[PDB]
């Protein structure tokens, strides 16, 4: 009828409103497209790749030229102890004179924003300095992403398309991945680091134009070729250095210190350098595995074919597993998000307690923001890892080709799996809040003596182990005379020793009751939310209530209201489920991140330690105590430049409150109004002269669950940023 | 010391051909 | 049997109007009837809401929905014990004979009759969508 | 003026005693806000005595409509046509019940 | 009888002008000729498109370039305050 | 029943209708609050929407006992107008005036 | 328009057809099972996917299906 | 109304522990919990529901501890029956202990 979703007829062909919504909202998945091929969807999606990398590499050049155009840059470089960052700048025709006057900060002509993505510490970190330096790193890749636009253009010319069997290649990219995408470039960026950042961290200027003249160590590169290497380590910056400076500098390019630079509470760039090399090393070595063209290496299929424990306790082990994950990009895709969602946490937690760049652990906005935003992100990813491997179960999953692997069997006790699941998250629930809840009718009738505080020993051993002498526990690390103790003394152990017993910084921070019920807290959402994931990935293809599920595809309304009753019985509905309990659960884990640093930030953490044992502890002294300037941004008295994220404070309840009504209220309420709202404009005069070209319906059952959690979650994520960075940079 | 007013028609320019090699790329992968 | 003939000299019945009617639709896409032969005058409820009265003997209807024919008709057959006929009527003036398309309710088992749709195996012997990728076909139950 | 109004007490048991509150009149209690103390000075009581004979006057008329609820559905249930008099009904309500009603909470 | 099979399907369906009339002579001609000579280039709709498009984005870089100055927008002036103080001595 | 959908749709268009013009003045409010322009605000000191027949309801029963209840002594409630009523140093009641604020929470 | 298929282990019972609001199916001979009929879904051009027919389906699992397809005036319950 | 009702008037429910207006604040507190947990009935939908009580039935088959009365999902109509008078209730009593121990403190 129309051509808007031109591949796909049946949506074409729709006379309603819903042509436009669902053309939008499947016009990703290719698989599903009229006439699409193997072959064109694997292109389609090469293409889009190269789309997705040019639009990264644009928005890290808008950064740069924003901050080296309307930033603060070599002002914050000069003192960044004393100078906020600034983002860019406003320019907004709507602002009274009070609002132009509350954003003008930084130093800057006008009005601004603030930084809270730490690109600063970052940038000035790696050696950038000027203005001039962000403006060419900014033209950089403007011109890396167009180079990555022509290639995503040339790949989808006929005699430039690569073929399918080439996307199944296996051995080959990975091989070329591990080996020059992380390796060689690891072994770059340790050029990069020992050519450029760590003479301008000790204030060598060090740039395109005189780099082939300046030298990177005094012995140049005879101790690497001779085998020398501890030559590159001896005479390290000492603990007086000033960064950026020579004062105090060493020479060593190479070095295992362990702990931070005293003055930028940061990493040393030096150990970064070693970190760097190491990991290439490691992966060049690595990217040597796999068999290409050359009779040597290893074939893949072989090795999942030959892992089968001769027992039979894992039936035939991992045989055709190849085919089943290289034939699946669903797999595939499921596999890479869960990895990588699992690195995103793991950024997040080594970036607050292990910070690298400079001045950052003083910038307690900006961890707080980066932490949270990691965080969330990580949490996302996880949802979708589980959406994709229940997207495989239902599109991809032969089970005649998998008869007795690892995966069929896993399918064969999905009761256990998914029962047991239910059992740990009922424990953890039932338990975490009774003791929440005694604890607070403890605070309640005036005797906190009576609480339930249970010690997190077992954490606390681990932090003694590691070298943390506060608890006691004298092993390892935290003995003086062990096996673990002498064998790092020389090489890294003073400095991780010095880091870890002081309280001064993240790396390892004391903890006490009110960390063991909050952990048990991530606990019960982390086993929740896989809970509903992987409920809704095992019962995808079908359950006792519709044992012929798969035949109805991932994503479906219902089942109608027979046998019972089948509200949210696809698999997609388990994902939309598990979305709620994910906000949950970082909520949760982004809440303890804060407030333990919002105390120890203000010098008292004696507030996290008393207040954080019961949930009217958390309430006043967290949510309502830390409110106060946020709401104040503007008032009956004026405003000021906390006025931006207090209404957006109520802009993300209101977007919250808004998904409430398309969660609660569902379809054939509003198809009803929708009928009677046609009804008066066809019989209204003036009005009837104009029609409609698609028939006005309500939204479907599967959209309305869709943009209900697209409202709610923009909320969540809107009002917790607004609170987050009003509340810390208010006081900081 | 600030960028000069070249310097931001020169990052303008170098988008705007990035910006026409994107229509290309999105055109070819419509059709 | 042959499939009847609207006639378009039958009454319709006594109605004092409503909002639920037709709309641009049946001008522009399709409406329906339903006509029926009532044993004598009495009340009935209208599927667009509202008390209506039928005339005894041949009734016509125009409505705007083929649920909305088979409401009624339901109510003519549980409530009056009547038999009807529907119809859908397009723009250009073609008239389409429905229900009952063979002169025997659907319910009724007919010789002449030929099914569509059966599928020669139990629900659960269908295949794996995996075995029906890049083929065009709706689905596992399409095969 | 000064004194909070309470009529309920707590048992001291796992500390919950907190809530008998120093509400004034030498005695401690949860505060109460359902305006009976008012209520009750408005109808010119003036001691306990009074409260408990209205107390016991009710729990009599409450056993007195459970026994009508027994009795008019188990033992002498009204017809039909009897519930349908709904102008008798009308006119024994208005002025038997608020009509009668008024008239004696005005005496 | 409501419904006819032929010739009078608009009355079937209830397609009826209830308060369009046909009428030919509603403006004087010279009032007329001016407004059609006036509006004759804008009845093409690729150039009424381009006329407003020209026309709005003219109006609006105008607006923002050189119009907002002149109704004194508080984003063209400026602060004039020397910048709001943040704590830790931060600038 | 037989005219449904015209009842139905115009209490949805009355129903957007005040959305829009009591919700919507609110946000109004809050984003030139936050856009430091108080002038530009609903209210008493700026653009105001006085409610001014319930102002006027008011002032009818305040003088109500002089000419149109003349055998009441004084008006229903002091909420109309008047003196404040004070109770052991405390207010009973007294006048609740009414002006933007009061306007937009009743619509 | 919605798809509906029916399966071998239909009993004949014609609840499915007489559930049906906008008449899509009908009882057809068949000598599969013992009441010597068979529920057929000629008429899926009127379907609008109530999944009623799947409601009085007596057998374990259904004998009729109803798999929703690309919507239509019809299949949208539209009276506008 | 955020701030300078909400926020400021809530002062004295979240300050009521160890006093004997504690009761309110575990309310408080037990009002949005309960307010919190209607929306798992009134987000989700009973066929999810069905399928974990399908491998929760399946442990406890494994353990003989199946009851004969078969475990069912709430029907749809209870499942909003549920979520909506969890939703009052927890709203309800959310409001009544912030305004009782608001006015009593403050009163
Ligand atoms: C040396 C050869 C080489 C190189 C450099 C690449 C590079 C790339 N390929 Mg592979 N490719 C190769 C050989 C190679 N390819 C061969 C031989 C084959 C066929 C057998 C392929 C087949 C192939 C396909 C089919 C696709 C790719 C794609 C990609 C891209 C992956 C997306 C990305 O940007 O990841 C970036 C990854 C890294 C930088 C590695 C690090 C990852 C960790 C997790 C990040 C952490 C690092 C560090 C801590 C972070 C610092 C953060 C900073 C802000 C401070 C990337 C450009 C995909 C695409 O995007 O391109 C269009 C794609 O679809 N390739
Ligand atoms: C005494 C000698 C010995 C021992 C101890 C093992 C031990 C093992 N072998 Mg065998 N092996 C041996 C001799 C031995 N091997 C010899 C002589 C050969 C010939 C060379 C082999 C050849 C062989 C092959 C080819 C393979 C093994 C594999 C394995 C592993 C799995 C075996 C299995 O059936 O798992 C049974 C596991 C299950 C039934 C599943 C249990 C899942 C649990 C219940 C889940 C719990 C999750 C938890 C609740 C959630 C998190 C917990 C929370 C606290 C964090 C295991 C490490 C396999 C492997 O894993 O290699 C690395 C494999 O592929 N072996
Ligand atoms: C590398 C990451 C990546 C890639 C390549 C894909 C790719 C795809 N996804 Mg997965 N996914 C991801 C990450 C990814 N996703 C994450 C982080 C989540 C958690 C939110 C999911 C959860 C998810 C679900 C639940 C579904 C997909 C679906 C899809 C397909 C169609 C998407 C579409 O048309 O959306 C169009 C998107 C919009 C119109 C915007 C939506 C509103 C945004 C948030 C604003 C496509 C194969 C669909 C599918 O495959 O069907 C079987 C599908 O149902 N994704
Ligand atoms: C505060 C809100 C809240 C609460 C308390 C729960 C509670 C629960 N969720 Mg529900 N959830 C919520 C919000 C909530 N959810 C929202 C908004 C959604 C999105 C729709 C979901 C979606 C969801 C899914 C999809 C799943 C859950 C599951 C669970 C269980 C997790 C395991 C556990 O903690 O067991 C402990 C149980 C509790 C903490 C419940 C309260 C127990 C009370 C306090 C016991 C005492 C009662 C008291 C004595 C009785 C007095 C009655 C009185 C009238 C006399 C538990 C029943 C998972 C599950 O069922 O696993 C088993 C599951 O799969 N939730
Ligand atoms: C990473 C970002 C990204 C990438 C790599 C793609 C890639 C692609 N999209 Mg997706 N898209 C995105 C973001 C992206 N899109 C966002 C945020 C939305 C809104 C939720 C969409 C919604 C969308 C629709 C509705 C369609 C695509 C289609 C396409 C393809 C052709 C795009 C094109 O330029 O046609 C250029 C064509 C024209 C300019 C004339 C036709 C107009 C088309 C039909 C709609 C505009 C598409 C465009 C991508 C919208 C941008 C959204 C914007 C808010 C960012 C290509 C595979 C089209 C395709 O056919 O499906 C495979 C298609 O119909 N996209
Ligand atoms: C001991 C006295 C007694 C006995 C043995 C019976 C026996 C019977 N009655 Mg009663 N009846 C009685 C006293 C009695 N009735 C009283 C005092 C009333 C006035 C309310 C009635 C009014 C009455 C009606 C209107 C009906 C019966 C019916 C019945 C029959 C079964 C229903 C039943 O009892 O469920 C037992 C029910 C309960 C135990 C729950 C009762 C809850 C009470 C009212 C307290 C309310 C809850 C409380 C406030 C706590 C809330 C928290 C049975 C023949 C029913 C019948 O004949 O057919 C269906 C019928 O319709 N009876
Ligand atoms: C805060 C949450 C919220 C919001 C904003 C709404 C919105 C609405 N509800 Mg919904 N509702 C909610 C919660 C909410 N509901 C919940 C939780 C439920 C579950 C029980 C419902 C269930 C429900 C029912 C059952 C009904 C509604 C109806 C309405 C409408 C009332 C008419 C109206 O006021 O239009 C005016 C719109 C507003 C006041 C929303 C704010 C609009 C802003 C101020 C205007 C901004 C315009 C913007 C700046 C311009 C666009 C720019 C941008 C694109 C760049 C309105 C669309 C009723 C309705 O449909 O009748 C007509 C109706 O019957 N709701
Ligand atoms: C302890 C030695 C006995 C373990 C029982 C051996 C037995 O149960 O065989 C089952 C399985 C090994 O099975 P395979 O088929 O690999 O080997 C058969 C064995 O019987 C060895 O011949 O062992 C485990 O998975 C449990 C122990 C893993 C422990 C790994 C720890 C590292
Ligand atoms: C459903 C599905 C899917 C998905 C899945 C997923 C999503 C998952 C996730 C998963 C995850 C997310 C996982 C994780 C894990 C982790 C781990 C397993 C770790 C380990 C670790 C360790 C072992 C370590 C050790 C150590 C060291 C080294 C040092 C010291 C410390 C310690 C001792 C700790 C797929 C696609 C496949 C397919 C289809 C179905
Ligand atoms: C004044 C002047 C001038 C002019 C200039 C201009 C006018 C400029 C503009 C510029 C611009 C205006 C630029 C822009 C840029 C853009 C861009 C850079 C974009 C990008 C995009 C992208 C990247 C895309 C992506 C995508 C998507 C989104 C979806 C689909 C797919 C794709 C991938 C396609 C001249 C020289 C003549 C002369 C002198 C004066
Ligand atoms: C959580 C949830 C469930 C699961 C909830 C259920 C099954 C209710 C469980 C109630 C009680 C706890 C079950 C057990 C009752 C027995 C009488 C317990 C006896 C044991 C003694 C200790 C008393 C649904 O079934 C549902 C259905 C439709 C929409 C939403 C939802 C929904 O959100
Ligand atoms: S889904 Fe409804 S309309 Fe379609 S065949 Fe079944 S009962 Fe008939
Ligand atoms: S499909 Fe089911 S309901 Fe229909 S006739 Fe066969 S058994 Fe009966």
């Amino acid at each position: 009828a129309t051509k808007f979703p031109k591949f796909s007829q049946g949506l074409a062909k729709d006379p309603t409103t819903r042509r436009i919504w669902y053309g939008i909202a499947t016009a990703h998945d290719f698989e599903s497209h009229d006439n699409i091929t193997e072959e064109s969807l694997y292109q389609k999606i090469f293409a889009s790749h190269f789309g997705q990398l040019a639009i990264i590499f644009l928005w890290t050049s808008g950064n740069l030229f924003h901050v080296a155009w309307q930033g603060n840059f070599p002002q914050w470089v000069q003192d960044p102890l004393h100078v906020r960052p600034i983002a860019h700048a406003i320019w907004d025709p709507h602002f009274g004179q009070p609002a132009v006057e509350a954003f003008t900060r930084g130093g800057a002509q006008g009005p601004v924003n603030i930084a809270t993505s730490g690109v600063y510490q970052w940038w000035y970190t790696i050696g950038l300095r000027t203005n001039q330096d962000l403006f060419q790193g900014s033209v950089f890749l403007t011109i890396l992403s167009g180079l990555f636009l022509f290639a995503g253009w040339l790949h989808l010319q006929p005699r430039f398309q690569p073929a399918l069997a080439w996307f199944k290649n296996a051995e080959s990219r990975l091989n070329h991945h591990l080996s020059g995408l992380f390796g060689v470039s690891s072994l770059a960026w340790t050029g990069h680091l020992v050519h450029v950042a760590i003479p301008e961290a000790r204030g060598q200027h060090v740039r395109w134009d005189n780099f082939l003249t300046t030298l990177p160590h005094p012995q140049g590169l005879a101790p690497f070729f001779s085998g020398n290497w501890a030559v590159y380590a001896q005479n390290p910056d000492s603990s007086a250095h000033l960064f950026g400076t020579g004062e105090g500098s060493g020479t060593a390019i190479l070095t295992f210190l362990g702990g931070f630079h005293p003055q930028t509470q940061s990493l040393w760039l030096t150990d970064i350098a070693h970190h760097h090399l190491a990991i290439a090393v490691v992966f060049i070595l690595a990217g040597h595995m796999y068999r290409t063209n050359f009779g040597i290496g290893h074939t893949m299929q072989e090795i999942l074919d030959a892992h089968t424990p001769p027992g039979g306790g894992l039936g035939a082990g991992h045989k055709g597993l190849f085919d089943t994950v290289n034939n699946s990009l669903h797999f595939q895709l499921g596999l890479a998000l869960a990895s990588v969602g699992t690195i995103t946490s793991l950024v997040a937690q080594h970036m607050y307690s292990l910070p690298p760049y400079a001045f950052l652990a003083q910038d307690f906005t900006t961890q707080a923001s980066l932490y949270t935003h990691h965080q969330y992100i990580a949490g996302f990813i996880l949802c979708g890892a589980f959406a994709h491997g229940a997207i495989f179960f239902v599109r991809d999953y032969d089970p005649e080709q998998n008869k007795g692997n690892v995966l069929a069997r896993i399918l064969d006790h999905k009761e256990a799996v998914i029962s047991h699941l239910s059992w740990v998250s009922l424990f953890l629930g039932f338990h975490t809040l009774g003791l929440y809840v005694h604890n607070d009718v403890m605070q309640a009738f005036g005797t906190p003596e009576k609480q339930i505080l249970i010690e997190p020993v077992f954490a606390q051993w681990i932090q003694a182990a590691q070298g943390k002498t506060l608890y006691g526990f004298d092993l390892l690390l935290s003995q003086s005379n062990s096996a673990a103790f002498s064998a790092g003394q020389t090489l890294w152990l003073p400095g991780w020793l010095d880091a870890i017993n002081s309280n001064s910084n993240s790396l390892f921070l004391t903890i006490g009751p009110g960390d063991f019920l909050v952990h048990h807290a991530i606990a019960l959402g982390l086993h929740t939310t896989t809970l509903i994931l992987v409920k809704g990935a095992l019962d995808a293809r079908g359950s006792k209530l519709m044992p012929d599920k798969k035949d109805f595809g991932y994503s479906f309304p219902c089942d109608g209201p027979g046998r019972g009753g089948t509200c949210d019985i696809s698999a997609w509905d388990a994902f939309y489920l598990a979305v709620f309990w994910m906000l949950n659960t970082i909520g949760w884990v982004t809440f303890y991140f804060h407030w333990k640093h919002l105390g120890i930030w203000q010098g008292n953490v004696n507030q996290f330690n008393e207040s954080s044992t019961y949930l009217m502890g958390w309430l006043r002294d967290y949510l309502w105590l830390n409110s106060s300037q946020l709401i104040n941004g503007y008032n009956p008295f004026g405003m000021n430049s906390l006025s931006v994220w207090a209404w957006m404070f109520l802009f993300g309840h209101l977007i919250y409150a808004t998904g409430f009504m398309f969660l609660i209220s569902w379809r054939g309420y509003w198809q009803e109004l929708i009928e009677t709202l046609a009804w008066a404009h066809e019989r209204t005069p003036l009005a009837n002269l104009v029609r409609w070209r698609d028939k006005p319906v309500a939204l479907s059952i599967v959209q309305a669950r869709l943009v209900g959690l697209a409202h709610f979650s923009a909320g969540y994520i809107l009002t917790y940023a607004a609170f987050l960075i009003a509340s810390t940079s208010g006081k900081f | 010391m600030p960028l000069s007013d070249s310097q931001i028609f020169i990052a303008l320019f170098i988008a705007l051909l990035t910006g026409i090699l994107a229509v290309r790329l999105g055109l070819e992968l419509y059709s | 049997w042959k499939p009847p003939t609207l006639d378009p000299s039958t009454p319709s019945p006594i109605f004092g109007g409503s909002t639920g009617g037709l709309l641009r639709k049946a001008q522009i896409e399709e409406f329906y009837v339903i006509t029926w032969d009532a044993k004598k005058e009495q009340v009935f409820e209208m599927p667009t809401g509202g008390a209506a009265i039928m005339r005894s003997g041949p009734n016509l209807l125009k409505l705007a929905r083929k649920e909305q024919c088979l409401a009624l008709l339901t109510q003519l057959r549980n409530k009056f014990k009547t038999d009807g006929q529907i119809y859908r009527v397009f723009p250009d003036g073609e008239v389409q004979y429905l229900h009952p398309k063979d002169g025997v309710y659907p319910e009724k088992v007919n010789a002449g009759r030929t099914a569509v749709g059966a599928k020669d195996r139990s629900i659960g012997k269908n295949t794996n969508p995996v075995a029906v990728k890049f083929t065009g076909k709706l689905g596992t139950y399409d095969v | 003026i000064h004194i909070k109004p309470s009529a309920q007490v707590v048992w001291p048991v796992v500390g919950q005693e907190i809530l008998n509150g120093d509400v004034g009149g030498g005695f401690q209690g949860v505060q109460i806000t359902s305006g009976f103390f008012q209520l009750w000075r408005a109808s010119g009581i003036t001691s306990e005595l009074q409260l408990y004979s209205t107390a016991i006057g009710g729990l009599v008329l409450a056993a007195a409509m459970f026994f009508a609820g027994w009795f008019h559905y188990h033992k002498a249930a009204p017809k039909l046509e009897w519930f349908q008099n709904v102008e008798s009904m009308l006119n024994h309500h208005l002025a038997g019940l608020l009509g009668l009603g008024s008239l004696a909470w005005a005496g | 009888s409501e419904y006819f099979d032929l010739d009078d399907l608009e009355d079937t369906t209830g397609s009826w002008e209830l308060y369009g009339q046909e009428d030919e002579k509603r403006y004087p001609s010279l009032q007329a000729e001016f407004f059609n000579r006036a509006a004759a280039p804008l009845t093409r709709r690729e150039s009424l498109l381009a006329f407003t498009f020209v026309g709005g984005a003219g109006s609006l870089l105008l607006w923002g370039a050189k119009g907002s100055k002149d109704v004194a927008l508080p984003i063209q002036q400026g602060p004039k305050k020397g910048g709001e103080k943040g704590p830790r001595g931060k600038i | 029943i037989r005219h449904r959908d015209a009842i139905v749709s115009h209490l949805n268009w009355v129903c957007i209708f005040l959305g829009f013009h009591s919700f919507g003045l609110y946000i109004h409010n809050d984003t030139m609050s936050a856009l430091g322009r108080p002038q530009d605000m609903f209210s008493d000191t700026a653009i105001q929407l006085q409610p001014v027949f319930a102002q006027w309801i008011q002032n009818t029963h305040l003088s109500a006992p002089q000419f149109t209840a003349p055998n009441a002594l004084a008006p229903t409630s002091p909420v109309w107008g008047g003196d404040v009523v004070a109770v052991g140093g405390k207010v009973a009641a007294m006048p609740i005036t009414l002006g933007t604020a009061d306007f937009m929470v009743h619509h | 328009s919605h798809a509906v298929k029916i399966y071998d282990t239909c009993i004949g019972c014609t609840q499915c057809v007489r559930a049906c609001p906008t008449d899509v199916l009908e009882m057809v001979p068949w000598d599969g099972c013992k009441a010597s009929q068979i529920a057929s879904a000629p008429r899926t051009e009127d379907c609008v996917g109530c999944k009623r027919c799947e409601s009085a389906c007596p057998t374990d699992f259904l004998s009729v299906r109803v798999y929703l397809g690309s919507e239509t005036t019809r299949s949208m319950g539209l009276a506008y | 109304w955020l701030r300078d009702f909400l926020w400021a008037q809530s002062s004295q429910v979240i300050q009521s522990y160890g006093s004997a207006l504690s009761a309110y604040g575990l309310i408080f507190l037990g009002a949005h919990f309960i307010w919190a947990f209607s929306l798992m009935f009134l987000f989700s939908g009973r066929g999810y529901w069905q399928e974990l009580i399908e491998s929760i039935v399946w442990a406890h088959n494994k353990l003989k501890v199946a009851p004969s009365i078969q475990p069912r999902a709430l029907s749809i109509t209870q499942g909003r029956a549920v979520g909506v008078a969890h939703y009052l209730l927890g709203g309800i009593a959310t409001t009544w202990s912030f305004f009782l121990a608001r006015i009593i403190a403050v009163g």
